[PDB]
């Protein structure tokens, strides 16, 4: 979701964008890693991230 | 990089620099999270799609519209464009409007001025390389290359593609490469359903149209500095990332926009100016359903007959439909080596776009999804609560969309963009202040 | 609380609030009155006082929402209401 | 029990019930009931019937 860069698809931007909606329903497989920003230093400099 | 750190070192940046009156500040609060906002505002915001002959062709129906707007709250209004603002500073300042909001607008712009002289500052003239200036060389409000959210007319992206010059730069609008910008579209062509890469130039006031004749910038350098300083500074400033940026329907909204109720005034007698006489367009005897006259009175907003007359000036020149526009560019030569011209930086944003303050669901006056469609393009919009706006809405779709902000990968990938996830973090978490806030922002974009 | 039912009152709501803060007590009605019944056509520091209050009650919904981590549901159960029973659809208000 | 008459639908008789409002509806108002009113009254309010 975070990597991909697609084109227009010469429409209206109304089903451009509603279509990408379901599509992104399934495309989450797992949490993405660059959601949590809320963390502190210390967890994140932990060797579990 | 701590928030309290960009606090901090915003705080040293704006040492001995100019500030908001508690006044103007309470004010653009109120404005922003009041869920109440009009939409007929936006409506004329998205039809006259700043173009300065259809400010200057409204002169008397935006004045009482603005004065009967804050004479009942003390409410400011019209905020979010970047064309109309300035519009009434350099045209509504004779003094017909209470001093009161000028005061507020001359405000806010000096300090946009200020802030754009503090970038001036902190960086050292005389210093050009490959034909960029060191302002476009230190920060990237300056450089033309990058571009703001929202474009209205193509003399941004004119800027653009005369700036670099060795950035190798690609443009897609709908597919298809480049664009042809043809200007002053008419009632004859208006083809709400077109589907070519033409844009909508608009019509200068100090010219001739034609049809050979080559496009001519509607503004100067810097207006485009001032219309970036301001979209990615006092917004975030002040929506704390509630705020969102969507398209519109053209096809159906111009339809709604015919319905005029001005009544044929007899010859030679006084205007009803108070709502109580039938005569008065705003009386309940002159009130029809669907009709222009109920989307005002909502608002409960007194006009005159003359001005809701305007409109049928106003329709001299459309907006065609909202659009959908990726650039690409490489990094300047202040970071162009060997192994990075195929590492580029892409970027999207709207043309014909506009933005809402915050996101109502709730109001049976107007149906969902009427006029506007969700799109917005920025890890810093990102509206997880505008997306019910969508058909075809569902629970999934909400629950996880709190977590991650929608963008479509073909309006730019957080990776390869400018602005990325943590800044919006830092000015949707940051509870400090807001002129703090405002130069800690500015002061990251080096 | 039925919007079709509020809707039909408009004036005689007016000049009963105007003569009269009242009206604050259930959910079903307040918000309402701020989604219509907020263009000015009341004294307007009624109108701010019920904002506040709303913008209130949103702000304590966010603080409700950043206190918990995102993205850890189970049973098809979202993951926020596995933070406080306010936030869970299962609890009922009085 | 009554559902309240919704206003943009159809009435129906065999036409299934439907909610009038959104999920956050729900949270919002058990954030008002539960925090702001008792906070105002320190258990001075009561619930009855009619």
């Amino acid at each position: 979701f975070g990597v991909y860069v697609a084109e227009g698809t010469e429409d209206t931007l109304d089903v451009q964008m509603g279509r990408f909606m379901e599509t992104w329903a399934d495309m989450m497989p797992h949490h993405p890693h660059w959601v949590n920003e809320h963390l502190t230093i210390l967890q994140f400099i932990a060797p579990s991230n | 990089c701590p928030i309290s750190f960009r606090d901090c070192r915003g705080t040293q940046l704006g040492l001995g620099r100019h500030t908001m009156t508690p006044a103007t500040i309470k004010a653009v609060k109120d404005t922003f999270e009041d869920r109440a906002y009009p939409t007929i505002f936006y409506m004329l915001e998205a039809v006259i799609h700043g173009n300065e002959r259809n400010f200057c062709a409204l002169l008397r129906l935006l004045t009482q519209c603005i004065r009967g707007y804050w004479e009942q709250s003390h409410r400011v209004a019209f905020v979010n464009n970047f064309h109309m603002l300035m519009y009434i500073t350099t045209y509504l300042g004779n003094g017909e409007l209470p001093e009161v909001c000028i005061n507020i607008y001359r405000d806010l712009l000096q300090h946009v001025r200020a802030l754009r002289q503090t970038i001036t500052d902190f960086t050292i003239q005389g210093e050009g390389h490959n034909g960029e200036t060191s302002e476009a060389l230190n920060n990237i409000l300056t450089d033309d290359t990058f571009i703001a959210p929202i474009l209205w007319d193509c003399d941004a992206l004119i800027y653009r593609d005369e700036a670099a010059r060795d950035r190798l730069p690609a443009i897609r609008v709908s597919g298809r490469n480049g664009y042809q910008a043809l200007h002053f579209v008419d009632m004859a062509g208006h083809n709400f359903q077109r589907r070519d890469n033409v844009l909508i130039h608009g019509r200068p006031v100090r010219g001739d149209t034609g049809q050979a004749i080559p496009i001519t910038p509607h503004h100067d350098r810097e207006w485009g500095i001032l219309s970036k300083i301001y979209y990615y500074i006092v917004i975030p400033a002040f929506s704390r990332g509630s705020c969102c940026t969507m398209g519109v329907r053209y096809d159906r909204l111009y339809p709604a926009l015919q319905a005029v109720i001005v009544p044929e005034i007899p010859a030679d007698e006084e205007a009803p100016t108070t709502p109580e006489d039938p005569r008065h367009p705003l009386h309940a005897h002159q009130l029809v359903p669907n009709s222009l006259n109920v989307y005002f009175h909502n608002a409960h907003l007194t006009v005159d007959g003359d001005a809701l007359l305007t409109l049928q000036e106003l329709m001299g020149d459309m907006a065609e439909r909202t659009t959908a526009i990726l650039v690409s560019s490489a990094p300047d030569a202040g970071a162009a080596t060997a192994t990075t011209r195929n590492m580029r930086i892409y970027d999207g944003a709207l043309y014909h776009g506009l933005i809402m303050m915050a996101y109502q669901a709730y109001d049976e006056t107007i149906a969902t999804g009427t006029f506007f469609y969700p799109v917005p393009v920025n890890p810093l919009f990102a509206c997880p609560e505008h997306l019910a706006s969508l058909r075809g809405m569902t629970n999934a779709r909400r629950v996880l969309a709190k977590m991650v902000p929608p963008i479509p990968p073909f309006l730019g990938a957080n990776h390869h963009a400018t602005i990325r996830q943590p800044v919006a973090y830092h000015v949707t978490h940051s509870k400090s202040d807001f002129n703090t806030l405002t130069y800690s922002l500015l002061g990251g974009y080096f």
